[PDB]
């Protein structure tokens, strides 16, 4: 109202906030704009998200007395309507004037304009913005910044999900396309407007008029772009531009694509540059990204996957000339030592792969010989290079050519891995690993073994500093395991002692590996964990001595993880922590995968500490809903045992958790954990009622808000209610009352949805009555306390039962409880009237309907219940 | 109740009749305009993607990890 | 599940009633005669269903039902066995119900009913029946009931892991003196141990005992050991590490076996030996094959001896069969068999030299057995003599002739091109001599198809006689081999004949014609294309067109000559009736590319038909 008291006090949420506060936010905030254009505009900057008219209007409007009533539903638009500045149409047109003028470097208005889409979302449509924007776009003062500045509104407008058809705007856009392509721009930014403008207008489909002339312009764009480096990402705009061509090829004839082919040759011709020129060196990195485009350019013609448009494109026919180019492209040589990082280069490798697919005719004759040419004159870099290239060769079986070439490779390759440098062998090891999985015809099992034997023990020295490659060699050994599974017959009976001791060493190495000195490479902690899991899978009947220590190590890791977990560090950490935690879970299930009678008691024993720690920290930390929940699951998976002490420990935390307000919604998580511990012990039921009644009491208020957590709770409470056996009659009366109370409780609508599942809610009430029935005598004179309520219980049920009984959608459980209902209520009610006997057939048809089922079982008992149902006279 | 994270992702992938699936950005901004949202969408959602990968829902297509393009298995 | 009682849950009343009837029958025994149980089969058949009916009503939980059932078969059989047998011998009595239990079990597996414990109760009961007969039907019964009973108990209901048999035990003790052998034999006969991927140490001791069994003074003793040995080796095994060491004596015993002759199962074990032969550890295996080659020398020596007393066709077949087991594992090791094949050819030649067989059984066996043979020029040289006889043999009986004739053509494969060096020509003349209406015989449809097919195979690259062959054979064939019975064979034969070399027929046939071209056939073909839509060839109810037409439509050529008829033809079959990605992109381009001008004639109709055809084809 004044002094920010309403602006600040009003901010706190209150009942009917959109309706009353909305007058303040939408009308008052909106109200400020007519009096002062400046204050309202000033208003966007301090709290862009916090706009009473829009931000307040937007979420408070979505939930309302009427979920979807225009007169009743939106006050943000009405409130703003009073103030000219506040108006939704004023929002559009004024958003244009203010938003364009006040670019202010990064723009607050753009989000507001985007909200413009969101807030206007309640209204069917807004037509105010286009005429002025169109006029602005065609405005005489065509400033370079202004010409480029326009469309910020257009871009976000394109982004909005709602679809409307505008054509005059499309015509203006076409004019812009021709003029922009036509106009020369010396500043990267203006064309960036061209590119981003295009991609957003590209959308999924284009209503723009057809002509292939503009694309030719793209070809030209490369040449001048050759002269100036600009922005690596500006260049990205060029690469993206062609990529735009990649998405769509409307006319094959139109898309001659001669310029692209010509451009590739010139670029190919300008392979780097003589003497490594700098414009060219930057061009080489950008060229690498562009090269990613290059693979696409090669990919465009003769693609393997089904495509809308497929053609030689003048390249496959020219492949003969282009046959040489793949070998020629090799003009660029790199001596850099990196194993796990690709960046622009991966694109290089994939491009090589596409040529590999497209090799067609003459590839087979060339392949045996190509290796020989490299083999005849192989340099130290070349052999290592030969290995990387061979890795390119991996794709394509080349069966006639490959065996002789591969067979000599075993001999040739073997005199190579013993290179002295720690890094050179590692290079051999990774490429060798890919080959190893790749090749089964050649057999160096004996040849493979010395290195494996050597790798397991000898290659631990280089492990501490950047020893990931030694690990990579280990990964290769794991592949050796897979290859053994799929390479040649048998040979699975030897090397076990070697495996037992080496793996025995691996596991200890892992923890420090995870926190080991950085190589920042394609080495995965998660991947490492997966490798460990695979090794465990390869585990024998017993590896218990390792496992206890392993679990403790995990405990040490958990403590380290907890230290990382307790105080975060800017989120770079947040994620580096989180993924590694996911692997920690991998550890947890992996440790408990095996099960032995002797083993379980021992493992559970030491496990007790861990479980407890989880509870402590899990209850205490309050950081992740599923991580902690998952911890509950894994520790929870420890079925059986003396759970009286542990389970007893669980209830206060469970009761406390329900009481706890850390998470806005905790019902789904709460339901899952209980639905397991609840199952384990039923002999003593004393602990549950105290926390449960409150939780039960707490649930009714909670129930209105969520539909999903209703039937499950109704079913869950039924499960607690499920013991029956003529016990908890007092509780049973309350339980019976609760079902009535649940029916009595007011309906709740969430996300503009109310009672979506008629069956679960309606049936849920059916289940709930039955639950009281098991707890409470299906003969308790005062079955229903209330008179109004009583007619339905007393007389409504019999009439309703005939209709319901003849009714269908009989669930496997509602059907079974009902099966009990027929006999028990039936004997007492037997002889009430001819009508019960007479009205029986309607029930019979539904029972016949119930009969169709999958794997139905136990007719005897149901038959007995029905016998009681018909036990008449 | 609360919509399942997997559901959201399934709907987003399936809403685009496409082969290469989509850049997470598409699903994420889709979430931004189509659903209730919070500051931790990237961390909790991203981890959710990671977890739906762990459940084996999806097959990789382009990229590596939750930054890429991916397709359903059939 | 099983129908034992009326309505729902009736199954139960009948099974109780049967037990009650036994009790009523039990109080007074009027008959006091054997074979009383057999008369109860109608009742016995009724009883399993009734028991099933009680479980079916109750639908008792499988774990509880299984536990009850596990206690129950033994408890009721035992309670029933303890009372029924006294008031009804034991062994006979065990069998009908045992067989009946078998009947229940076969039905049970599909049903998934849970049972357990049939086997454990029996070992003790097994004690009850001696199962020893020196030379009476008694032995027969021992065979039938004991071995079968043990196998069933071990593998279906009892699911036992390990057992010690006292009856098995006496025989092990005190060597082979006296009875232990009589007892041991019964024991072994009645059981084979069943294990998965397990070495058995008792089996190792059994191998040493097998050596002692080899040292058996008498053949009958050797026989009782032999059945066990034959199955035992025939039985597949997880390890058999000491088996190779064990094998030489067995092989050495095999040697004595050739001299010893005697048992057919022992000779059959040789068959088992081949199976055992693929094994694991193939490279040494070759050296075993060479020793087996010396044993094969014995086999070659053996056949006449086998011929002299009791024929052992299997043994003759087995030498050939055994190589294949070696074929089973491939180490790429150089094969020394070539020379062996030469020996086989010499042996084969001796039978061939006589050129006759009174039985007309051994000759076919030699042929099919001998089908795998060297294709070397000498092997190549052998076929004309083999084929020359083949021409004589095929002609006398068409039915007898066809399987061999197909083989005779396969034999013709070595000759290959040039009609096997002009022999193909001899075969055609012989066929002409034996080709006619006489030829239609059960399977003639197939037979005539085969004959024509044979010709086509010879004519891999025999374009010149081909116009005459299709045309000449057909004119003669329609009158001579045309039959109402063979129309189904004929349509496919006609379609296939028409289907084969259509272009060669279309252009080369059109270009050069002897006695012109088959205008009637061409007229018939034109009518036939329309006719196919109207009438189903071979009375297949349209099965053939859809199946081949799938892959076939893109590849096959019918579009240019008579597209309107073909266009009219395709839908009717479909109405009556009811790899790809690379091919689909490639096919439109490929078909269009080789003759762009040619498609043009059927360009609109072809394209319209194609779009519809593609949808029908891929729909």
């Amino acid at each position: 109202m004044e002094l920010i008291t309403i602006l600040e006090k009003t901010v706190s949420p209150d009942r009917l906030e959109l309706e009353a506060a909305q007058k303040f936010l939408e009308r008052a905030a909106v109200e400020n704009l007519p009096t002062f254009l400046v204050e309202l505009s000033r208003v966007l900057a301090n709290p862009g998200n916090s706009q009473v008219a829009r931000v307040a209007a937007g979420l408070q409007i979505k939930n309302s007395l009427t979920s979807k009533d225009p007169d009743i539903k939106a006050q943000y638009q009405q409130r703003w309507l009073a103030i000219d500045a506040n108006a939704r149409r004023e929002v559009k047109n004024y958003v244009l004037q203010t938003l364009g003028t006040e670019t202010y470097r990064p723009s607050s208005a753009s989000q507001c304009v985007a909200g413009i889409a969101c807030a206007e979302i309640p209204v069917n449509q807004w037509p105010e913005l286009i005429p002025q924007l169109v006029a602005n776009v065609t405005n005489p003062n065509s400033t370079e910044h202004m010409k480029e500045s326009t469309l910020e509104a257009i871009g976000y407008i394109c982004q909005d999900i709602d679809p409307e058809q505008l054509q005059d705007k499309s015509n203006e856009i076409l004019t812009a396309i021709i003029q922009g392509m036509r106009k020369e721009e010396p500043s990267n930014n203006v064309k960036l407007a061209a590119t981003n403008a295009l991609l957003n207008s590209l959308e999924f489909t284009k209503a723009n008029f057809d002509k292939e002339s503009e694309r030719h312009f793209i070809m030209q764009v490369v040449c001048e772009a050759t002269q100036c480096p600009d922005t690596r990402v500006r260049v990205a705009a060029l690469q993206n531009l062609v990529k735009i061509m990649s998405l769509y090829y409307q006319y094959m004839e139109t898309y001659m694509g001669p310029a692209l082919f010509a451009i590739t040759i010139e670029a190919m011709k300008s392979d780097i540059d003589e003497v490594a020129l700098q414009g060219i060196e930057f061009w080489s990195n950008v060229c690498d990204e562009e090269m990613d485009l290059a693979i696409e350019a090669s990919e465009a013609a003769e693609q393997g996957r089904p495509p809308e448009h497929t053609s030689k494109f003048y390249a496959k026919g020219a492949l003969q000339y282009l046959v040489p180019i793949l070998t020629q492209t090799l003009t660029k040589q790199d001596e850099n030592d990196d194993d796990d990082d690709w960046n622009p280069c991966k694109a290089a490798g994939v491009c090589l792969m596409l040529l590999a697919t497209c090799c067609e005719d003459d590839i087979v004759p060339h392949v045996l010989p190509f290796i020989k040419e490299h083999i005849k004159n192989p340099d130290w870099r070349y052999r290592d290079a030969a290995v990387m290239a061979f890795g390119c060769i991996l794709e394509g079986p080349e069966p006639s050519q490959l065996k002789p070439l591969v067979i000599q490779a075993m001999p040739t390759l073997i005199e190579l891995m013993k290179d002295p440098s720690v890094v050179v062998r590692d290079t051999a090891a990774w490429t060798v690993g890919r080959i190893c999985e790749l090749l089964p015809e050649a057999a160096i099992n004996d040849v493979y073994l010395a290195p494996l034997l050597q790798c397991l023990i000898e290659g631990l020295s280089a492990e501490p500093r950047v020893a990931s490659n030694v690990c990579w060699a280990f990964s290769s050994l794991a592949e050796a395991a897979y290859e053994a599974a799929d390479v040649a017959d048998d040979q699975e009976e030897p090397a076990t002692y070697c495996l037992s001791s080496s793996f025995e060493l691996i596991v200890q190495k892992l923890l420090e590996t995870t926190d080991r000195p950085d190589g920042h490479q394609n080495n995965l902690r998660s991947s490492a964990y997966e490798s460990l899991m695979e090794i465990v899978k390869n585990s024998a009947k017993d590896c218990y001595p390792a496992v206890q220590k392993t679990t403790l190590v995990i405990m040490e890791r958990l403590q380290q993880v907890l230290q990382m977990e307790s105080h975060i560090q800017s989120t770079s950490d947040r994620i580096q922590f989180n993924d590694l935690q996911s692997l920690l879970c991998a550890t947890l299930q992996n440790v408990l995968r095996k099960v032995q009678h002797q083993d379980a008691l021992q493992i559970s024993d030491v496990v007790m500490a861990s479980l407890l720690r989880m509870f402590q920290s899990t209850a205490g930390s309050g950081g992740v809903q599923e991580d902690a929940l998952m911890a509950v699951s894994t520790l929870v998976e420890v079925l059986g045992g003396e759970f009286l002490k542990y389970m007893e420990a669980f209830k206060p935390f469970l009761g406390i958790g329900l009481k706890n307000y850390a998470e806005y919604q905790v019902c789904l998580a709460a339901v899952g954990l209980v639905g397991d511990l609840c199952r384990a012990l039923q002999s003593n039921i004393i602990p549950f009622c105290d926390e449960v009644m409150q939780l039960l009491l707490e649930n009714l208020g909670n129930e209105n808000v969520h539909r999903s957590v209703k039937p499950q709770i109704l079913s869950v409470f039924g499960d607690i209610a499920l013991a029956i056996g003529g016990e908890f009659k007092k509780y049973l009366e309350v339980v019976l009352n609760t079902l009535q109370q649940a029916s009595q409780a007011q309906v709740d609508k969430s996300d503009y949805d109310m009672v979506d599942y008629l069956n679960e809610l309606r049936e849920s009430c059916l289940e709930a009555y039955t639950g009281i029935v098991q707890g409470l005598k299906g003969d308790q004179e005062n079955v229903h306390p209330d008179v109004m309520l009583v007619q339905p219980r007393v007389e409504f049920i019999l009439s309703f039962i005939d209709h319901i009984a003849g009714d269908e959608d009989h669930t496997d459980g509602v059907v079974a409880c009902a099966a009990g209902l027929i006999g028990d209520l039936c004997t007492a009610f037997g002889k009430d009237v001819l009508k019960l006997v007479e009205a029986r057939p309607m029930i019979h048809e539904l029972l016949t309907e119930g009969r169709r089922s999958k794997t139905n079982k136990a007719k005897t008992l149901a038959t007995w219940a029905t016998k009681e149902l018909r036990k008449l006279k | 109740d609360h919509p399942k994270y997997s559901d959201m992702i399934v709907a987003a992938i399936q809403a685009e009749k496409n082969r290469a699936g989509s850049s997470r950005q598409s699903i994420q901004k889709y979430i931004k305009s189509h659903y209730k949202v919070g500051e931790n969408a990237d961390s909790q959602i991203k981890l959710s993607i990671k977890r739906l990968v762990t459940t084996g829902v999806l097959k990789q297509t382009k990229g590596v990890g939750a930054s890429g393009s991916f397709r359903l298995a059939k | 599940k099983e129908y034992n009682d009326f309505a729902e849950v009736f199954l139960k009343a009948f099974a109780v009633g049967v037990q009650q009837v036994l009790l009523k029958v039990l109080y007074q025994y009027k008959e006091k005669q054997y074979i009383a149980p057999r008369v109860l089969q109608q009742t016995l058949n009724y009883f399993n269903q009734g028991v099933s009916h009680a479980v079916t009503w109750k639908n008792l939980k499988p774990h509880i039902q299984g536990i009850i059932q596990d206690v129950i078969f033994p408890l009721m059989c035992y309670t029933d066995s303890d009372e029924d047998l006294w008031q009804e011998d034991v062994f006979e009595d065990f069998i009908s119900p045992t067989t009946a239990a078998q009947t229940l079990l076969f039905t049970s597996c599909s049903k998934r009913k849970e049972v357990l414990q049939k086997t454990m109760g029996f070992c003790y009961q097994i004690l009850t029946e001696p199962a020893a007969d020196p030379r009476k039907k008694d032995g027969a019964l021992h065979m039938i009931g004991s071995l079968a009973e043990i196998l069933l108990k071990k593998k279906i209901y009892k699911d036992q892991m390990e057992f010690m048999l006292q009856n098995h035990v006496f025989p092990l003790f005190s060597s082979e003196l006296g009875y232990m052998r009589a007892r041991a034999c019964w024991v072994l006969h009645y059981f084979c141990e069943v294990k998965f991927k397990v070495d058995q140490n008792l089996q190792t001791a059994l191998e040493l005992t097998r050596r002692c069994l080899i040292d058996d003074r008498e053949m009958p003793v050797k026989v009782e050991a032999a059945i066990a040995l034959q199955v035992l080796i025939s039985n597949q095994e997880k390890a058999k590490e000491y088996i190779v060491p064990f094998i030489r004596p067995v092989m050495q015993a095999l040697l004595h076996i050739i001299r010893e002759t005697e048992n057919d199962d022992l000779t059959n074990v040789i068959q088992k030996m081949i199976c055992e032969y693929s094994e694991e550890v193939t490279p040494i295996a070759v050296e075993m094959t060479q020793h087996l080659a010396m044993t094969f020398n014995q086999v070659i020596q053996t056949g006449p001896d086998e011929e002299g007393s009791d024929d052992k066709a299997v043994t003759a077949m087995g030498i050939l069969n055994t190589i294949d087991t070696l074929l089973s594992v491939v180490e790429d090791h150089k094969e020394i068999t070539q020379q062996l094949e030469g020996i086989c050819l010499q042996v084969i030649g001796t039978v061939l030299q006589q050129h006759v067989l009174e039985f007309y059984e051994e000759i076919f066996s030699l042929a099919h057995s001998l089908t795998c043979q060297q294709v070397s020029p000498q092997m190549w040289q052998l076929l004309p003599l083999v084929f020359d006889i083949f021409q004589q043999d095929g002609f006398d009986y068409f039915t007898d002739m066809m399987p061999l004739l197909h083989n005779y053509v396969t034999v013709d494969t070595d000759t290959l091109l040039s009609d096997t060096k002009y022999l193909e020509m001899i075969y055609s003349m012989c066929k002409k001599i034996l080709t006619g209406v006489a030829g239609e015989d059960a399977e003639c449809h197939a037979a005539k198809l085969l004959e024509v097919v044979i010709l086509q195979c010879k004519g891999r690259g025999i374009d010149q006689v081909i116009p005459l062959f299709v045309e000449a054979a057909l004119e003669r064939l329609t009158r001579e081999v045309k039959t109402s019975e063979l129309r189904t064979m004929c349509l496919q034969v006609a379609i296939a004949a028409l289907y084969y070399s259509p272009p060669l027929l279309f252009n080369t046939l059109e270009n050069l014609r002897f006695p012109n071209n088959e205008e009637p056939v061409t007229n018939h073909f034109i009518k036939q294309w329309l006719n196919d839509v109207d009438c189903f060839l071979g009375l297949h109810d349209r099965k053939i067109c859809v199946l081949g037409l799938c892959a076939l439509i893109e590849l096959e050529q019918r579009p240019q000559v008579l597209n309107q008829m073909s266009s009219q033809i395709l839908p009717a079959f479909l109405l009556l009736f009811n790899e790809y990605q690379i091919f689909k992109a490639i096919f439109q381009k490929l078909q269009g590319r080789d003759p762009v001008w040619y498609q043009a004639l059927t360009q609109g109709l072809n394209e319209d038909q194609g779009k519809q055809l593609q949808d029908i084809a891929t729909l």
